[PDB]
RNA sequence: CCCGCAGAAGAAGCACCGGCUAACUCCGUGCCAGCAGCCGCGGUAAUACGGAGGGUGCAAGCGUUAAUCGGAAUUACUGGGCGUAAAGCGCACGCAGGCGGUUUGUUAAGUCAGAUGUGAAAUCCCCGGGCUCAACCUGGGAACUGCAUCUGAUACUGGCAAGCUUGAGUCUCGUAGAGGGGGGUAGAAUUCCAGGUGUAGCGGUGAAAUGCGUAGAGAUCUGGAGGAAUACCGGUGGCGAAGGCGGCCCCCUGGACGAAGACUGACGCUCAGGUGCGAAAGCGUGGGGAGCAAACAGGAUUAGAUACCCUGGUAGUCCACGCCGUAAACGAUGUCGACUUGGAGGUUGUGCCGGCGUGGCUUCCGGAGCUAACGCGUUAAGUCGACCGCCUGGGGAGUAC
RNA sequence: AAAUUCUAAU
């Protein structure tokens, strides 16, 4: 572009937008979930992913996953969820953080015990 | 090309249903198709229904 | 059912067996019987 | 329309030069004499020469060391579109000191390292190295 | 802060090991359970899932999540692009705006030099000092790229005054052309009407059938009516800003080019808004209707054929006026100016003695150079300058409001 | 001169 064209109009930057809008930029939220169940990945992988529906503390509504092998979660029980989002998922856009509230950490796990909230033995 | 996309028929007997009310569900199948060009191993499944 | 390996599998149960030849002819009795016994446990089971 | 002179005496060089010409004639102007007084001094330029009367006409005789180009690279910097004026603390190094740069400061057009002994700023012509 | 006392006595965890990225084997499960930042692992012989042994990286911390800059030259002022990857408005006129051939004088507005005042302290950077070192505290300096005023310089840009002819324009003679608007007229051919001769087929297709004909078709001859288009010339030939323009004659009219001579003296280039032109289809009113032919009907083909083929056929195609404003409106290449080896043609002027030069427009090949390549290559997509238009992953979408 | 189609793991 000219240098007149550019004084004229100046260069605009790319808005950048987020795309964990649910958080509102804070790094765990507070929700309730309202269903729990199961899905299926996209090609080609395949398995029953466990997720869960969860009304926020600010009224969203949206889809979370519950990682580790085993949950005691069920309707009307309150969790603790943050970012992340699972490819193959479509939809899941955050994660449940396990060893919060209402959700226990996974049995009998001795490796990378922290990232799923299990006590050292 | 082969067999029935859905079959529905009738058994009658002493003692029928006390046997085959297990069978309602889902029956997976890994085999080698007849319509395969190549030699590709397939996972397909069927859904069977005893009332 | 498992034709490469020839082998019929119940996950209700967890029983494997490696007889499909005589599965699919017909003699599946061989599959039945196991099932209906974890049927039975359970209902005495579930007089509380 | 011709808006430029000076960067058409700069294109004529460059293509003079890439050519292989043996000299390159245009029509004359005071400060592409002053250019040229300057190039000549520098050593990139054997001569120039200027004759006429009513419609003066510049030539200019190019130079090559082992048959090619003594002058590499010819970029004019303050055109009409975008002028460029520095202060004497800010002149620009052409090549770390290797190439020249053409400035015409109150005193006259002249080099930038002449400028800096001068403790003069001024308006860029060109880069030439 | 210092001295003494008893005892190694009280004190190590977190993440990772397929590639990016430093670090590998065994067992369990069998697209299940599960892992994942991006590629991607798991289907009964998994260095990628779970556990164990081993190793790697940080360490009173280690990982995950949220937010910002960097990498991202991925909004490109430094520092990007538009022939085919995203991207030149369909074309032109033109106000505001941007830019300005050459000489002299004057001004010092822009520009440059010096001086002065100001730019709070802390922070940042440099040379030192004090807490046993460090973080921390602190002395002095440097810096705060800025603003204003005074005095100087006149090379470049601007203002004022006077000029100059090379950009631009006017006048005299001539040339070529499907350039535009209006009117008149000529020949060939199709269709229709009337009449003569004449008798059993005509038409069409791959083959058929629909259709026409003994109520005399097709064929051939004579007379008449009306509409539309201009065979040969005719040619990557000519003209026009683009769309476009083809018989012959007349009337009004725009531009281009050439040879000489005279005249004005920068009067120029580009151009957001704005304005005008703009194929075909389509719309309104009033005419016209030969041929062709959307929609429609019938006959064939076919598994079906709302199509391709055959027989008919209405809007429309034509004229006057008024709308519409879109095209693969393409050279997929904006306008203007300067510079840079060659060859073979075409078309249209002029000078000199069939030959020797000099202008305008146009087609093909190709050198340097440029490009991712294909290719462009003096009519550049090569080297530069001025101004305008446009682009920022694929769908959603040139769609909704 | 006729002539439609070939899902999903190498
Ligand atoms: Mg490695
Ligand atoms: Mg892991
Ligand atoms: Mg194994
Ligand atoms: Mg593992
Ligand atoms: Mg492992
Ligand atoms: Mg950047
Ligand atoms: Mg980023
Ligand atoms: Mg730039
Ligand atoms: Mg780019
Ligand atoms: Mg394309
Ligand atoms: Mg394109
Ligand atoms: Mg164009
Ligand atoms: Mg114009
Ligand atoms: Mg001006
Ligand atoms: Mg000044
Ligand atoms: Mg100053
Ligand atoms: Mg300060
Ligand atoms: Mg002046
Ligand atoms: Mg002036
Ligand atoms: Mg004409
Ligand atoms: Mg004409
Ligand atoms: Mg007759
Ligand atoms: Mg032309
Ligand atoms: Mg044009
Ligand atoms: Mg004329
Ligand atoms: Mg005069
Ligand atoms: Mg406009
Ligand atoms: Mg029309
Ligand atoms: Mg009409
Ligand atoms: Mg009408
Ligand atoms: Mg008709
Ligand atoms: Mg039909
Ligand atoms: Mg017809
Ligand atoms: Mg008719
Ligand atoms: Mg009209
Ligand atoms: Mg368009
Ligand atoms: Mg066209
Ligand atoms: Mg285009
Ligand atoms: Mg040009
Ligand atoms: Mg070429
Ligand atoms: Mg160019
Ligand atoms: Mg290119
Ligand atoms: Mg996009
Ligand atoms: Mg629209
Ligand atoms: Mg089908
Ligand atoms: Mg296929």
């Amino acid at each position: 572009a000219t240098v007149n064209q550019l004084v004229r109009k100046p260069r605009a930057r790319k808005v950048a937008k987020s795309n964990v809008p649910a958080l509102e930029a804070c790094p765990q939220k507070r929700g309730v979930c309202t269903r729990v169940y199961t899905t299926t990945p996209k090609k080609p992988n395949s398995a029953l992913r466990k997720v869960c529906r969860v009304r926020l503390t600010n009224g969203f509504e949206v889809t979370s996953y519950i990682g580790g092998e085993g949950h005691n979660l069920q309707e009307h029980s309150v969790i603790l969820i943050r970012g992340g989002r699972v490819k193959d998922l479509p939809g899941v856009r955050y994660h449940t953080v396990r060893g919060a509230l209402d959700c226990s950490g996974v049995k009998d796990r001795k490796q990378a015990r922290s990232k799923y909230g299990v006590k050292r033995p | 090309h082969g067999g029935y996309k859905e079959i529905i028929a009738k058994i009658s007997g002493d003692g029928v249903y006390g046997r085959l009310k297990f069978e309602s569900g889902g029956h997976r199948v890994q085999r080698v198709p007849a319509t395969e060009s190549q030699g590709r191993i397939h996972t397909s499944a069927c859904t069977v229904a005893v009332m | 059912y498992n034709f490469p390996q020839g082998r019929v599998t119940d996950h209700r149960i967890n029983l494997t067996l490696y007889r499909l030849d005589e599965v699919m002819e017909g003699k599946l009795d061989m599959l039945i019987e196991p099932i209906i016994q974890e049927h039975q446990a359970d209902q005495l089971a579930a007089l509380s | 329309s011709m808006q430029d002179p000076i960067a058409d005496m700069l294109t004529r060089i460059r293509n003079g030069q890439a050519a292989n010409k043996a000299a390159v004639t245009m029509p004359s102007s005071k400060l592409k004499v002053a250019i040229a007084n300057v190039l000549k001094e520098e050593g990139f330029i054997e001569d120039f020469k200027v004759e006429g009367d009513t419609k003066p006409e510049l030539e200019l005789t190019l130079k090559y060391f082992q048959g090619k180009a003594v002058v590499e690279s010819i970029q004019r910097v303050s055109r009409p579109g975008l002028r460029i004026y520095k202060r004497k603390d800010e002149l620009p190094k052409v090549m770390a000191g290797l190439g020249i740069a053409v400035v015409s400061t109150s005193k006259g057009v002249m080099t930038d390292r002449a400028a800096r002994q001068a403790g003069l700023g001024g308006e860029i012509i060109c880069y030439v190295a």
